[PDB]
RNA sequence: AAGCCAGAGGAAACUCUGGUGGAGGUCCGUAGCGGUCCUGACGUGCAAAUCGGUCGUCCGACCUGGGUAUAGGGGCGAAAG
RNA sequence: AGAUCUUGGUGGUAGUAGCAAAUAUUCAAACGAGAACUUUGAAGGCCGAAGUGGAGAAGGGUUCCAUGUGAACAGCAGUUGAACAUGGGUCAGUCGGUCCUGAGAGAUGGGCGAGCGCCGUUCCGAAGGGACGGGCGAUGGCCUCCGUUGCCCUCGGCCGAUCGAAAGGGAGUCGGGUUCAGAUCCCCGAAUCCGGAGUGGCGGAGAUGGGCGCCGCGAGGCGUCCAGUGCGGUAACGCGACCGAUCCCGGAGAAGCCGGCGGGAGCCCCGGGGAGAGUUCUCUUUUCUUUGUGAAGGGCAGGGCGCCCUGGAAUGGGUUCGCCCCGAGAGAGGGGCCCGUGCCUUGGAAAGCGUCGCGGUUCCGGCGGCGUCCGGUGAGCUCUCGCUGGCCCUUGAAAAUCCGGGGGAGAGGGUGUAAAUCUCGCGCCGGGCCGUACCCAUAUCCGCAGCAGGUCUCCAAGGUGAACAGCCUCUGGCAUGUUGGAACAAUGUAGGUAAGGGAAGUCGGCAAGCCGGAUCCGUAACUUCGGGAUAAGGAUUGGCUCUAAGGGCUGGGUCGGUCGCGGCCGGCGCCUAGCAGCCGACUUAGAACUGGUGCGGACCAGGGGAAUCCGACUGUUUAAUUAAAACAAAGCAUCGCGAAGGCCCG
């Protein structure tokens, strides 16, 4: 059964640190202990390790993302910049 | 305490050595002005430099 | 600890003697452990590589670049902070970047720099939230925390 | 210590440079010849009792056989 | 029942002052200190989590008096690395050495023309 | 609290119910740490600050031993000179 | 004669205050001049395993032990003492220090400084004094040939002295006995670690086979030639060794906190068999105690594996308490490895213990008999191991030390009862120095003291119960806390009760009182939707006799068609809505009967509601009059700084 309306995983923090401060980390710390699909092996085991450091349980590959999500949309716009200047660089 | 280390346990050998009472020959001698020996020390009274 | 950005343990080899050297690179986000990383010159533009500011184009963004030709990385080391080459001048050597401050600096061709962003992301969105939180990320770096006004 | 499985093993043992003695220990239901070496106690443990008794007068000559009842 | 005591002078639950319970002869429970727990060896590779088989974990200084059999497996690189990963070396090895001829092989036959 | 299972209702979106799970500067409350009230005892005291009951907290900004560093217009101070 | 004068002495107060925190003592005897306090015995109590028990660290330093004394001290006494006096007592390769580094301290170079010096610890140093390797030589000498020594070549970054832990890292000792006081140290018996062996201590390995000519009836011998730095398994890996330097790589050392499970042990519990005690007014095949196997080897259980081989899976399957896993190889079958603290075995019963006796060596590790047995249980408690998770803007030491691998510079012998070499088996020698007694606290430490204060840890029984709560008890300990006797005035300190009223008392419900556990219901406003909430409110609770429900182990054959009253195949049959027997914990629900309506019967154990002010909350604060609304806090905002820099010390 559904046990909590609104709050989700901030449940934990009953009713302290404020509505807004709550809903604004809830969805940092769904991204923070999700598990996301590994590109290099295809399982779904890239967890955060540390702060900007996400391991795959299953290839024991360690990749250097962002603090709460694997990746960061600034990273993949910059990867994006790198390889385009990069084909542009040469010909 | 049980753990010592040589210095101390051959400081604390010279403070039981002398601390005993004067012989008793010693109020025969001529001229001796010593009634007893005024530098005893009991552990309980009085506790050691170190 | 007492930093965000996660380091990269990179190892090379001795070009002079049979040895491994172990480094202690700053890792910019998206490299990942299996991955071949190349310093140098005639490096190319990938995340990771470090070569030299001059050779890059002219709106490439760099993670761990160098304020003097031939010292270690100095700036943009912060996590997701990064710092953008923006022209050159052959003549002179000259190079201007722009760092995460905003402010611009003009700095010799020769200085290397990783190229892509920082690991750690956006750290700074979490709050914090605890002042016991607080406590433990400053417990780690240095005795300055509980502030009184 | 060390068992002993078989005989020929301990005859030898006992006739090692490092022997010191020889104990014999009858137990109810085995015999058991207990030889001193240098390092180990080497201990052969006989089920029946003619063949310890064999044993008995097999052992070499200049050791110790005390007994141990 | 019966209460027990420490056999040393060291009286704090240290790392080093772990003890088990033995029952002796006279019929009665002492302390006997344990030895720490020892590691099997970690692979050369640093990839694959798993301990080495066919060494016996001890600690650092009882690998002196082992036998040189206890300590390693009867493989290149045995007792150093994983079986796996020593054949994706060969394999990687081989391989990354038949692209170096191919791509000789390439060049050579591409300079064929002016 | 999240995560998970089953049943039911739904066109879907999803929802409802029962379990599982065991989070939290979470609650009651030992030890520990502290010290609210009786403005109790004592107040030439057991004590140059203690005692009794009642109390606050008790998984954390927790309690604590040892080793170190900071020395006087200096130190150190979640701040009371 | 004065100076709250200095030093010393002495009065009244005054035989006064007082010798009242933590329940408690009594009887008899002994020694003795002398007994409320000493000792012994009996009785009644207390601490009640988070102890008033048994042991340590710091600290003390002889307080430890025996004997004696009764001067002074132990705020009464003492025949007693932590007092006094006289003697005695601390035994180590394997318990620590010693070694390593941590936070840090600190020389040298350099710099500064009037100067003692202090800044700095890799920075402005020609900072390696070592090396099996090769050559030049001295033959020093058992001049065979290997050990010496000087120089040269080659290699050589701990890139920095040194110190820093009796709780960190750190090889390897356990069982029994023994004293008045010491033992993991002494004795007995079993081991083990490190170092050494030049003249090489013994074995084993290397390593001792094929080919061709001959002889020889065959088997087997002779000559020559050629190998031979081990071998097995598909694999994981295994076997008793298993040549090898400089150099390189890696591992161990070497890692937080919390949760949930599982294995093992110790303790607890139950049913029997012994041995000894207790009760026996009546009953009780009854109640209590006791009923071993160390280290180190070998074997076997058991636990774990992100190890291997076959094979290829959807009608997806396996599987946990939870999870989770799989074409990057599930399920299934067969293997391999690690741990093995559990069992058996050597140790080992000879020892130990319990009983029953017999001799004496004033005071025997005396001698002897018997026994030391069989089982079952579990969300039990404590350690330990393992598995799997969760948390972190926190990611939870370093170094000594040891090991493995890569590579092959080299070394070894010409087929010999052989060589170099050996991490294999056995054998020989040695392990120096310092500490080690005792207390570790309502009496051995600090607080002026035998001071209700303070002072870091380990072990942890039965009942009740959720429980390491509180209450009672066993093992162990003690004498009520620096005195006793007799009374039971006031006032007091601590604890209770009180008819009728119920805050009228008081600045103020201060203090006290009410409520309280568990089960079943039932719960409002408000809200940041999480909470409020044990809201509020109501019912039940004992004893006894039952009744249901919640599990685990085995075995289910249709049979002589026959001989290994039993076994191989098969004509020979349908539990397939599952039965038969055995064993086993607690827990829940319901019913009847029953007691003077009493039943969380002691103990444990929230009074509640409606608002206003302030602080968001958790936290902290004036040790010794203020715990707060004060400080902190996350959040918000502003400022400086791109390193020749911001802020700060000097
Ligand atoms: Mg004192
Ligand atoms: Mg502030
Ligand atoms: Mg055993
Ligand atoms: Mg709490
Ligand atoms: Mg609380
Ligand atoms: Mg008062
Ligand atoms: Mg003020
Ligand atoms: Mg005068
Ligand atoms: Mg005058
Ligand atoms: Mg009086
Ligand atoms: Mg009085
Ligand atoms: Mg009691
Ligand atoms: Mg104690
Ligand atoms: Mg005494
Ligand atoms: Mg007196
Ligand atoms: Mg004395
Ligand atoms: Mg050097
Ligand atoms: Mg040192
Ligand atoms: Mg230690
Ligand atoms: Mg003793
Ligand atoms: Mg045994
Ligand atoms: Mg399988
Ligand atoms: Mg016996
Ligand atoms: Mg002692
Ligand atoms: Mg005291
Ligand atoms: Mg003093
Ligand atoms: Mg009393
Ligand atoms: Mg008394
Ligand atoms: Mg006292
Ligand atoms: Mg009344
Ligand atoms: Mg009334
Ligand atoms: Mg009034
Ligand atoms: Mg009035
Ligand atoms: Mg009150
Ligand atoms: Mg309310
Ligand atoms: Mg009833
Ligand atoms: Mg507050
Ligand atoms: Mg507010
Ligand atoms: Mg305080
Ligand atoms: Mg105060
Ligand atoms: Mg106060
Ligand atoms: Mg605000
Ligand atoms: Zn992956
Ligand atoms: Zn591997």
């Amino acid at each position: 059964a559904k046990r909590t309306k609104k709050v989700g995983i901030v449940g934990k923090y009953g009713t302290r640190y404020g509505a807004s401060l709550r809903k604004m980390v809830k969805k940092i710390e769904i991204s923070q202990h999700a598990k996301y699909t590994c590109s290099f092996c295809g399982k779904t085991k890239m967890k955060r390790r540390a702060v900007g450091i996400w391991h795959c349980g299953s290839c024991m590959k360690t990749v250097a993302g962002g603090a709460w999500t694997y990746n960061t949309t600034s990273a993949v716009t910059v990867k994006s910049a790198i390889r385009r200047l990069k084909e542009l660089k040469d010909q | 305490s049980s753990h010592k280390t040589f210095r101390i346990k051959r400081f604390l050998a010279k403070k039981q050595k002398q601390n005993r009472p004067i012989p008793q020959w010693i109020r025969m001698k001529t001229g001796n002005k010593i009634r007893y020996n005024s530098k005893r020390r009991h552990w309980r009274r009085t506790k050691l430099g170190l | 600890p007492g930093r965000g950005a996660p380091l990269a343990k990179v190892v090379f080899r001795d070009p002079y003697r049979f040895k491994k050297r172990t480094e202690l690179f700053i890792a910019a986000e998206g490299i990942h452990t299996g991955q071949f990383v190349y310093c140098g010159k005639k490096a190319q533009l990938n995340i990771g590589n470090v070569l030299p500011v001059g050779t890059m184009p002219e709106g490439t963004i760099v993670c761990c670049l160098e304020e003097k030709p031939g010292d270690r990385g100095k700036l943009a080391r912060a996590s997701g902070n990064y710092a953008t080459v923006i022209s050159h001048n052959p003549e002179t050597k000259k190079t201007r970047v722009k760092l995460p401050s905003g402010s611009k600096k003009v700095i010799s061709s020769a200085n290397r720099a990783v190229v892509g962003v920082v690991a750690g992301g956006g750290r700074i969105d979490k709050p914090i939230l605890k002042a016991g939180r607080a406590y433990h990320k400053y417990k780690a770096k240095r005795n300055c925390w509980p502030r009184v006004r | 210590p060390r068992k002993i499985e078989e005989i020929k093993d301990f005859l030898l043992t006992a006739r090692r440079k490092d022997a010191k003695s020889v104990k014999i220990k009858k137990n109810k239901d085995n015999v058991k010849f207990k030889v001193r070496c240098s390092r180990y106690l080497y201990t052969l443990v006989i089920t029946d009792k003619e063949k310890a008794e064999k044993l008995k007068q097999s052992l070499p000559p200049g050791l110790a056989v005390k007994e141990l009842k | 029942v019966q209460r027990l005591t420490y056999r040393r002078r060291l009286s704090y639950n240290t790392a080093s002052n772990k003890t088990r319970l033995s029952r002796t002869p006279g019929n009665r429970i002492v302390y006997l200190y344990t030895k720490k727990v020892g590691k099997a060896p970690k692979s050369a590779c640093g990839v694959c989590p798993g301990r080495l088989r066919g060494v016996r974990a001890v600690r650092p200084k009882v690998l002196m008096r082992l036998s040189k059999t206890k300590k390693h497996v009867s493989r290149a690189y045995g007792g150093s690395m994983c079986a796996k990963c020593v054949r994706d070396r060969i394999k990687r090895a081989f391989l990354i050495e038949e692209q170096k001829i191919v791509v000789k092989v390439l060049k050579a036959q591409a300079q064929s023309q002016k």
